[PDB]
């Protein structure tokens, strides 16, 4: 018996004959996709077809789950939501994902420091698990590194159902010279823990175009290591004071 | 023109054209989250009439954004063949639908046709086709291109190799090519899109495919899928030119949002002139996919349908090697489940087509839309039977960069063998040459990455 | 026997085959109705996983009704060839699957194989199948039957002419016969499901029929399917016989609902040899469904995918000419929207070849079921790709009379011309011979019923 | 570099590469004329061991007229694909013709090799091949343009009717297009030479060209043969837009003695797009031979086969649909007799295809050069075996008004014929339907101009 979300399931090969075995190993160790499985005629081999649905039965789980309440709250942040009020709304409507709600846009003038050099915006967005594996290790060095040898720095705060141009209305209300934001990526097929920067020098609602960020994408174990990410986005925050642009707008 | 119909004794009004486009089309989740979309099934077919008994004439004189406020509208009207057009300006899109379907219409008819329509024409014509409309019509309407393969020709079906890592790691990079390969996979072009947007490393990926595609002498292309700006400066610098990719937008405004002007495109054809180590005339790629104006802010009230159609409208002007719609890409606020994504890709298929583009479709979905992979298998062999001229191909179909499903390098294969398609005529004769495939089927040790070391 | 497997650390735990069947199967109505559908999308993994790595003979010897208590599994399990069954025995379900799918298993393979085999069997490998491995699994399992026109040769595609009626107006059927011959559809059969099932009707129909066919000495069958006992009894006093109709069901409790018993289908057989106008040896005709069996509470809280296939179990012993599953005959209570009555017909042209009958589908949806005509054109392609041996037509897809959706005559000239297939050989020549199919084309004059005057 | 070599113990020094490619050219009396031909038979041979020795880079580094100097230059300079450029930089000339001549070069490799080459590097090729050299080249090089028929295709052989009249006369002109037509000729275009270069005019002729092809739904192209610039006013005035003619030299200097800029081929390109008539992608048509550049003074001390090669490095920039030599349109002063024509004809040819332009031949000559109507079909016949795209056409070869002899409509009938080649497929088809053509084979009724009435 085998269990399909198991180690051993994921790194079986299912080529029958092969020319050289020993680079089929070297070759299934060398990445994370699904090679190496074989065939049967043009078609997937049974196990693998097992995997894959047994995988997408996990990522539909995932997407639609929430950060509760008392871990943001444990963590010391500032609980914020936009216009959304639920996950199954939140996926249907992207526009309101884009604005604060009103007592948000109040909490945040109350609660957050004004005119800051460098904001820090973490949001859930399409996946709650991309936030919270990655947490511990991506916010406590980004704080220690930006503080640190470094500028004015705002209040971590945290938007539930946010999207990536929520920060744009962030970055007016609070007066932020630079906006950062850990966000969430849409959830793929056998990882769901994927985080995303989007990081924009004082961002306009009406002028602002996405290509006026800068995008690090793909933080994770598997990707680029949320300890080792943290200093990419504080050499990005210096770079974004010095040139006063982000995005296309920037240097080399 | 006629704004209004009766339907069963009720009066359907209309407010201008880009109202009728918008409530034409079959239900979709963007259009309604556009605002745009029909209240009912009756309003949906009183639009459908409106749009049927308007002329040529009222469609292109009424672009969704004004001629003078959109660089890519001003592109699409100054690219009219006006002797074509004042042929077919009189003509219903009623008639243009039954012209387009006719038996009695050959691919040189609707080649000379195509030059007096524009985008929005396009669009108005698909959303009077039933599904079987849009297979059948895109069919009789082949587009072949050349790069270093050609594609596009009637018994062929092409794909390209998507060989995506988290990381740009080269290793895993290099792995998922020979896996690819050994399914018959990469005659449209071996395509990554990178993780950093970065001179230095778009010329290491580059290296590793073309490291490849030297070693063996594939008849092919490489592409990093990179802003066209670093794309065109790596090229510069001396990494290998084979396709330059950008993503594309219906509008000004949507071009912007991705940084893009209509100047940079015009450098992309000059560099791969200069550059780019392509045999034939065609060395462009573009994607495309309904939503992306929408969530732009720039669809200035016009459906996803119109101004995807706007997309090939413009990138017709480029005449680029393949386009590909990415049809599921973005998520269910534009396009729900597995109905809504069939119908867009069958759309965009014809659109395409229709516009005279080398034109492809990424049969797709995310994990937040309702949808799995059946949805892809079915998709992909409809659009197979309408000639569309590629779909992508991934190990099982699993992106782990991207983070959504698209077509498996297995799924090639079984459409290939399923209708007798052939791959591209100078990729399938070096595919011969190594043993993979032996009258358009894989061979016995074909499937095995292996077979390359 | 394994009836458990651990899913991400997750015992899953299963009462019997009946419910591992069951819980396999893709969501659909029919099963939640039942209660036999999964709780969960793991919960339907872990079934299709338990299932895969069951032996052939697991499911062989643990039919859904028990053998002492049903005709059906009895006719089902007395007709297994034993010497197949024990070479395969031993395979897992997942093995079975392999086998069928990959291109070293010849069309002579499968034909020894599948005699090893009942329905159960044949449902478990329809139930760890993806929608593209039931399309080419399909695709290399053709059947061939001969009546006066030879139906499955790989390259064709059939269709029934169905010119139903509300009062059967004979003026009506003639009408819409005409019809249909002049898109070329009517190759497996003119066949009138009739209003009253009583002799001097059925007689009238009949040579309403047969006026047409032997006037233009037309290569076809026609056929009224009313019950069996009507047919019979209008054939033996002088009605002329083409096909013989019965709807089946997949236990005796179900054909008792209908009304059938197993005497009735050999006495058919009988009668077609002694009467009916057929060249070739085949002249039955029965019609199949997902969800009539819980109809007729005669499922047994077995799933509608392994009573369809016991359908087809129980077709074969009585080698009919053809067979088609109407998709979505019934309702939304069985198959709710496109997704499912895709998928179902998808499984039950797979099952059906499988189990060697000559296999069609009627690609049909009703008005209170979540779906529409493009639904009808997705499907109708999907299936041809596979081989599908037949399809219906109607003047549109329109019956004004079963009060349904099929496929239009259009539909039938479409799947033909963009997929190059033909009709039966002899109809074929028919229609080369009456002016109106060339190189498997319409001509002009086609699609005009006013040809035949 | 080498400018020297010895060759029987004598030295032979040359001054520069001008020198070279002048003197390594076959005897011929336009170079005489210029002064720059070879002193001996020795010299020749010298001048060609001593070209072959030399690399692309040599040449493509040295053209016959500066950069700074001459728009034609910096417009083939600048074409110039660069990485294709360096990969065959360091070859010999000698190198490349074994290259060009190989059998395991296949057409894709030139299609490539091609971008990296100058027309001076075209030239260079050309002087070291003999006569069966240039023919067998060229033939494996083919090209291939479609306006509303496609030219260029292996097995097919085009041709142009030219009827001329001294008074721009209606009938006269009418009379050999119906005539033209009767033997097969037109698919190339129906082209004539105005007397009057004028609006009015040339909108006549236009008409009455296009009054044959509209009457008889010809699939061809029409053309008026004036200025580009009285072509422009006439098409953006009104009348029919086909294929749109510029007679182009080598030079600034000889572009300006024929009144041309090349802004105004731009906007040729451009009219064309608006305007014409034209299904395919191509709508240019250009005429070239050698002596033009010296008798324009615009030669610069180089000789007419290099300056001719630069005709086509100009040419390919427009990507036009044909283009031919005029092989012997001026005179006995720059091709003295039939060896000379030959020879000039199968150079102009080869340098054509290999610069990647759809190159055809007026196989033609002037009463006053040592020639007869015999050397006329030697050339035609010679040049169709190199894949020659297309010939003129004329009442037995007749130009009443330009006063000289070219091919006769029945040489292209007799070349079809004899070689087993078939019009443009969309013209043959036309032909058949006419009943004028049969399997490639002109009918008992063909060859009558009166057919048409
Ligand atoms: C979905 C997506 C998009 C889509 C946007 C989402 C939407 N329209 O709602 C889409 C299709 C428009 C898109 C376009 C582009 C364009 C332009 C983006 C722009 N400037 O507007 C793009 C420049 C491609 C090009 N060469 O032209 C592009 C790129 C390169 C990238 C990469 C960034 C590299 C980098 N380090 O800078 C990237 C990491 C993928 C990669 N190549 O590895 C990714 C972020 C790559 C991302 C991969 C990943 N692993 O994350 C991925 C897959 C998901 C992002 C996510 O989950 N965000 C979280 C979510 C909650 O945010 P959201 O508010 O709902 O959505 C916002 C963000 O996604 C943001 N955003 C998205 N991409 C992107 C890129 C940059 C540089 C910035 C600053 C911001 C970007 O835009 C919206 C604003 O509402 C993504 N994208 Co885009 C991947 C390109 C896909 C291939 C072509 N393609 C596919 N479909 C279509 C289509 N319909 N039309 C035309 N083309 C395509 N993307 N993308 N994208």
């Amino acid at each position: 018996a085998l269990d399909l979300g198991s180690a051993e399931a994921k790194a079986w090969i299912g080529v029958e004959n092969p020319h050289r075995a020993d680079v089929l190993t070297e070759l299934r160790r060398s990445t994370v996709a699904r090679v190496c499985t074989g065939r049967a005629g043009p078609r997937p081999r049974t196990q693998a077809l097992l995997r894959f649905l047994a995988d997408h039965s996990r990522s539909k789980d995932t997407v639609l789950k929430e950060v509760p309440e008392e871990w943001v709250k444990a963590q010391g942040l500032l609980e914020v939501r936009s216009e959304i009020s639920d996950k199954n709304l939140y996926l249907t409507r992207p526009d309101m994902g884009r604005r604060l709600c009103a007592e948000a846009v109040e909490a945040l003038k109350a609660q957050c420091v004004a005119n800051p050099d460098v904001q820090v915006v973490i949001s859930d967005g399409l996946s709650t698990d991309a936030i919270t594996v990655n947490y511990e290790e991506i916010l406590p060095p980004l704080m220690a590194g930006l503080k640190q040898a470094g500028l004015k720095v705002g209040t971590p705060f945290f938007v539930r159902y946010g999207r990536v141009k929520i920060e744009d209305q962030i970055g007016e209300i609070l007066g932020a010279k630079v906006v950062i934001l850990l966000v969430g990526e849409r959830p793929g097929l056998g990882q769901s823990e994927s985080l995303s920067c989007y990081a924009v020098y004082s961002p306009r609602m009406a002028t602002t175009v996405e290509a006026d960020r800068t995008c690090i994408s793909n933080i994770h174990q598997g990707g680029t290591p949320p300890v080792e990410a943290a200093a990419v986005i504080v050499d990005l925050a210096k770079r974004m004071l010095e040139q006063k642009a982000s995005g296309i707008n920037m240097t080399r | 023109m006629k704004l209004k119909t009766t339907l069963f004794g009720n009066v359907y009004q209309f407010k201008d054209v880009k109202e009728v486009l918008a409530k034409a089309n079959e239900l979709r989740s963007g259009d309604v989250l556009a605002g745009v979309a029909a209240a009912s099934s009756q309003e949906r077919v009183a639009a459908k009439q409106v749009l049927s008994e308007m002329t040529v004439a009222d469609i292109r004189n009424n672009p969704v954004i004004a001629y003078e406020d959109d660089c890519v509208t001003r592109l699409i009207q100054d690219d009219v063949n006006e002797t074509a057009y004042n042929q077919i300006k009189n003509w219903s899109i009623s008639e243009l639908r039954e012209y387009v379907l006719s038996d009695e219409t050959s691919v040189d008819d609707i080649a000379f046709t195509r030059k007096g329509l524009t985008s929005e024409v396009v669009a108005a014509v698909a959303k009077i086709c039933s599904n079987a409309d849009l297979i059948y019509g895109a069919k009789k309407m082949p587009v072949i291109k050349k790069a270093n393969t050609t594609i596009g020709i009637p018994g062929t079906f092409s794909a390209r190799l998507q060989p995506n890592d988290t990381r740009d790691d080269v290793q895993s990079i290099a792995a998922q090519i020979y896996e690819g390969l050994s399914f018959g996979v990469g005659d449209a072009v071996i395509g990554v899109n990178p993780v950093t947007d970065d001179v230095e490393n778009l010329s290491r990926v580059l290296d590793t495919i073309y490291g490849v595609i030297d070693k063996f002498n594939i008849p092919t292309q490489g592409c990093v899928l990179a802003h066209v700006t670093t794309q065109i400066e790596a090229i510069r610098r001396g990494a290998p030119g084979g396709l330059i990719f950008q993503s594309i937008c219906g509008s000004e405004k949507g071009l912007k949002e991705f940084g893009v002007e209509l100047a940079m495109l015009d450098e992309a054809r000059a560099v791969g002139a200069e550059f780019n180590r392509i045999a034939g005339e065609n060395c462009l790629y573009f994607e495309t996919g309904q939503g992306s104006a929408l969530s732009a802010g720039a669809n200035f009230g016009a459906d996803q349908v119109t101004m995807e159609a706007r997309n090939y409208g413009l990138a017709r002007h480029y005449d680029p090697f393949i386009v590909n719609t990415v049809v599921g890409f973005i998520g269910p606020e534009y396009l729900y489940n597995d109905r809504q994504i069939i119908r867009a890709g069958l759309e965009d298929h014809f659109m395409g087509k229709l516009s005279g583009i080398s034109m492809g479709c990424d049969c797709c979905y995310t994990n937040h839309a309702d949808a799995d992979q059946n949805l892809n298998e079915n998709l992909m062999i409809l659009l197979a039977t309408a000639g569309c001229n590629y779909i992508m191909g991934m190990p099982l179909g699993d992106d782990i960069m991207l983070n959504y499903q698209t077509t498996a390098f297995h799924d090639t294969a079984t459409v290939r063998q399923l209708l007798n398609l052939r791959p591209s005529p100078e990729f399938e004769r070096w595919l011969e040459s190594m043993g993979i495939m032996a009258n358009g089927r894989l061979t016995k040790r074909a499937g095995d990455p292996s077979l390359f070391f």
